[PDB]
């Protein structure tokens, strides 16, 4: 078997967004180069609103 | 533009436009009159009292 | 985040008479009403705003209507067919109703696929879905301008990473991102930086306590190291001996050490050499003691030259004189500094200067200021690169010290108390040093730079107490950075530039009303009154419902005692004048363009500035394009009737008018003035009259009724509806043709373009390019 | 037609104290040392008063 838990199945996306999500969500299954935690900001800039 | 079409709507009683040529209006034309009326008698002084 | 609109807003209707003589297509943008007397401008942009609402523009947001298309059923036809806009059926129904009255043969198998075919969906070079619908003609432009103005803050991700790799921070994980992401990703940001000068240079006090404050509660929690004073107390005691049975100086430095305030001192120790002037100060008794000059000497010593203000200095130097020269205040009192150098060093004592902290670049970039390099001052003036005090000489000062004859001319008792306190303190300054230059590095990165050079400790409300100053240095604790400690602070800079974003959008808002709102001030009583009173109609306005400015400006500028109201009111008044330039937002493009579009052209959106009244007997040209009965539209209102020029009278004449009744004979044009109006289209025929009498007359003056058309289609051939026209209506009441409606025969003039981005393009909601360590 | 002094030396075209050194002259008072020998915080209580 190439894979024990497949990266994602073909037949339920739909488009290019749902590839990325779902390969989110099966990332535990594969050995990561970097395991994910919170994410750090260092920019952040607030437009003025309607 | 904001602080021009207000000018010339009160000069002109018309707001400008991109494809009209910008005549100043009715006051304009009496302005020109009067002006021709001032120099000789002669001139015809058609401009109305109202 | 981005809105996906799956649907273009056309406005278009489509009205036909029962006949089908007759059809043709309108645009409704709805009805607003005018106020004569007062700006009209300021009026178009609230307008602006809920015009904005109703087209679903007023947010950030891309087109997504590529999928909306289908497929005919002929093999030879390809092309996909749109959905949006007025359905081309409907158009074919209108059209063949037409031909029937006419008697004209219905729309053949060829005529038909051209029509049926007029809304498509095809891609273009960039891979974009480019719509052909039919569609109204204001809606299509201001819906196509907030799309460009929208698409000018979306960015490829690899762009925005670019903009922002100056920084991340050494310490913290790459992100790895997909490579749908690193191809197709895209992020909506807004990369304009906003000032803060505004708000600290008119409120100086307030900022800087609210910051320091909140800085101080941070530091006061990092974790020491647990080391106790017995070892310290000890070797000071056999130093200068130290006696039970005797009273000695070395007692009264060892009973007054305490390290209850230690927490907060450290905490001073790092807002020092966190900012460029952050100035302490310090009161000594009124009678020095052998305290005040351990504590004065440490000032002098381990503080940075920046935190000493030369007052300050000056008095360091007055009660060194005092308690070491055996002389009074008063003496000592118009002494300059160079006067009180020599006393001191006449006696012996060499501490008399000050020492400049050595500058220490930030790896990274400070947030909020791009392009600049951060720095801060390393604490204890000790040199980074030779590891030791600044003074060279240090160890000789010291001997010196403690050969020197103070206070007494037999003896050494009051130089070796003062030697050996030193000693250690300068021992304790070099082993804990680096704790200390970490621990004000990490808070260093929290300020921006114009922070860093603009606060300054005008209240002087972190002043040192003697007896804690020289209990710190002698009891210094190693700094330790706990887990829990280091995950705080990641908590507190994701706090720290949430709240600098709000206050930049804060001050952006405050900036743009007070140059709409307010002019420039007279020396005289009614500029005054009018200010005062239009200042608080503003500040009432924008505390009503959901206040415009947040509660994080509120907290700034409450922080003296004074209300959330009051405080605005006084920010906004210094603002009034102001140079400082403000950048123009995408949402603010859209408004002023819905606005110009309002002002420019009127009667999409119900109201006109000239309206003619004529009497029946008087024939005038008119719009017979739409087939309406007695068209109240002029194409234009006409200049002269029966080669005589049509009389103009403004509103506020006319209102005055005595005469009245001889004017209206004749006839005449009303201006100056914004007449609302509103006409209703019916199938039928009928009589096309007004709701309302044209007119009013009372005592006071003379006004126009509201104007409402009822509007008919005409059969020519209606005896009883031709005399009903001529007989029972006297005046009529003409404005020039709404530009909205369009006649059907014109329906080609409805064809316009929308582009939606390609759907291969995915949005990322968090564009961060880092993680936390642990 | 009349003429009054506005309260308080507040020039309305300035919006601000008559005293361009103001903001100056009330820190100097707050790192001043006055009565040194008899008096405890002159300076600085009477800057706060100032503010």
């Amino acid at each position: 078997k190439l894979f024990e838990t497949s990266p994602f199945d073909p037949l339920t996306i739909k488009n290019n967004q749902d590839v990325v999500d779902k390969l989110y969500a099966t990332q535990s299954s594969s050995i990561q180069e970097v395991v994910p935690t919170k994410t750090f900001a260092t920019e952040l800039q607030f437009g003025v609103t309607s | 533009d904001v602080p021009f079409v207000q000018a010339y709507s009160k000069f002109a009683d018309d707001n400008p436009r991109h494809l009209r040529v910008k005549t100043g209006g009715k006051m304009a034309n009496a302005l020109t009159n009067v002006i021709r009326s001032y120099y000789s008698i002669n001139a015809p002084a058609i401009v109305p009292q109202v | 985040e981005l809105i996906k609109v799956p649907t273009i807003p056309h406005n278009l209707v489509l009205i036909q008479s029962d006949n089908g003589k007759h059809a043709l297509i309108k645009e409704d943008l709805g009805q607003w009403p005018v106020e004569t007397g007062i700006s009209l401008v300021n009026q178009a942009g609230v307008f602006a705003v809920q015009l904005a609402n109703k087209l679903g523009i007023d947010k950030p947001f891309v087109l997504d209507a590529g999928s909306n298309y289908f497929t005919d059923t002929s093999f030879i036809d390809t092309r996909k067919y749109c959905t949006d806009g007025l359905s081309p059926r409907e158009i074919q129904k209108a059209l063949n109703r037409q031909r029937a009255y006419y008697d004209r043969p219905e729309l053949t198998i060829s005529e038909n696929k051209t029509l049926l075919s007029q809304s498509i969906i095809y891609p273009d070079a960039d891979g974009n879905d480019v719509s052909i619908i039919f569609s109204g003609a204001m809606s299509h432009a201001i819906f196509t301008y907030a799309q460009s103005q929208w698409n000018k803050n979306i960015i490829k991700l690899d762009d925005y990473i670019r903009e922002i790799t100056l920084t991340v921070p050494k310490q913290y994980r790459p992100r790895r991102f997909k490579e749908i992401e690193h191809t197709h990703g895209y992020v909506y940001r807004e990369l304009n930086q906003g000032s803060l000068l505004p708000l600290v240079d008119a409120n100086l006090k307030e900022s800087s306590s609210y910051y320091f404050k909140k800085l101080m509660s941070s530091i006061s929690n990092v974790p020491v190291d647990a080391r106790t004073l017995q070892s310290a107390t000890a070797a000071l005691a056999a130093d200068t001996g130290q006696a039970v049975n005797r009273a000695q100086h070395v007692s009264m430095l060892t009973n007054r050490l305490t390290t209850a305030n230690a927490p907060t001192v450290r905490a001073i120790t790092v807002l020092t050499c966190m900012f460029k002037q952050f100035r302490i100060g310090m009161t000594y008794a009124l009678d020095p003691n052998i305290m005040d000059v351990a504590a004065a000497t440490c000032m002098l010593l381990f503080r940075p030259a920046q935190s000493i203000s030369d007052e300050q200095y000056r008095y360091c130097l007055q009660t060194m004189a005092v308690f070491l020269t055996n002389t009074t205040y008063d003496i000592v009192n118009n002494d300059t500094i160079d006067v009180l150098k020599m006393k001191l060093r006449n006696q012996g004592w060499p501490f008399v200067e000050r020492y400049n902290a050595v500058e220490i670049d930030m790896s990274v970039e400070p947030l909020r200021s791009p392009g600049q390099v951060g720095r801060y001052y390393n604490p204890f003036n000790i040199d980074p690169l030779t590891k030791k005090h600044v003074e060279d000489r240090l160890e000789e000062f010291i001997n010196q010290v403690q050969v020197g004859r103070f206070r007494n001319a037999s003896g050494n008792a009051v130089g070796t108390t003062l030697a050996a306190f030193l000693r250690a303190c300068r021992d304790k300054t070099s082993a804990n040093w680096r704790g200390y230059s970490v621990l004000v590095s990490r808070y260093r990165s929290l300020i921006p730079n114009e922070l860093f050079e603009s606060l300054r400790n005008i209240s002087g409300e972190y002043n040192i107490n003697p007896q804690d100053e020289h209990s710190f240095f002698f009891a210094l604790a190693q700094i330790n950075a706990d887990d829990e400690f280091i995950g705080a602070i990641d908590k507190e800079s994701a706090e720290y530039l949430d709240e600098y974003a709000t206050l930049a959008r804060d001050i952006s808002n405050s900036l743009t009303l007070v140059k709409a709102a307010f002019g420039p001030l007279e020396r005289t009583s009614g500029s005054i009154i009018n200010h005062a009173n239009n200042l608080n109609k503003v500040i009432n306005h924008v505390f009503a419902d959901k206040p415009l400015i947040s509660e994080t400006m509120l907290k700034i500028l409450t922080i003296d005692g004074t209300t959330g109201k009051d405080g605005y009111r006084n920010w906004l008044d210094k603002l009034v004048g102001h140079n400082y330039p403000v950048y123009v937002e995408p949402v603010v493009n859209i408004m002023n363009f819905i606005s110009a579009r309002f002002v420019a052209d009127s009667s999409y959106f119900g109201y006109t500035n000239e309206i003619m009244i004529m009497p029946n007997h008087i024939n005038v040209p008119v719009d017979d394009r739409f087939g309406f009965r007695d068209s109240p539209f002029c194409t234009s209102l006409p200049r002269t009737i029966m080669g005589n020029d049509v009389r103009r009278i403004s509103y506020n004449v006319f209102s005055m008018m005595e005469d009245i009744d001889d004017v209206i004979s004749e006839g005449f044009i009303l201006y100056d003035a914004y007449f609302n109006f509103s006409y209703d289209i019916m199938t039928t025929d009928g009589v096309t009259r007004l709701k309302e009498d044209i007119l009013i007359v009372t005592d006071t003056g003379n006004d126009i009724k509201p104007i409402h058309f009822y509007i008919y289609f005409e059969n020519r051939n209606d005896k009883k509806l031709r005399y009903e026209s001529k007989m029972n209506v006297s005046y009529r009441l003409y404005i020039k043709t709404p530009a909205c409606l369009l006649p059907l025969s014109d329906y080609m003039r409805a064809q316009h373009d929308y582009v939606s981005p390609s759907s291969s393009r995915v949005y990322i909601k968090d564009p961060a390019v880092v993680y936390t360590r642990s």
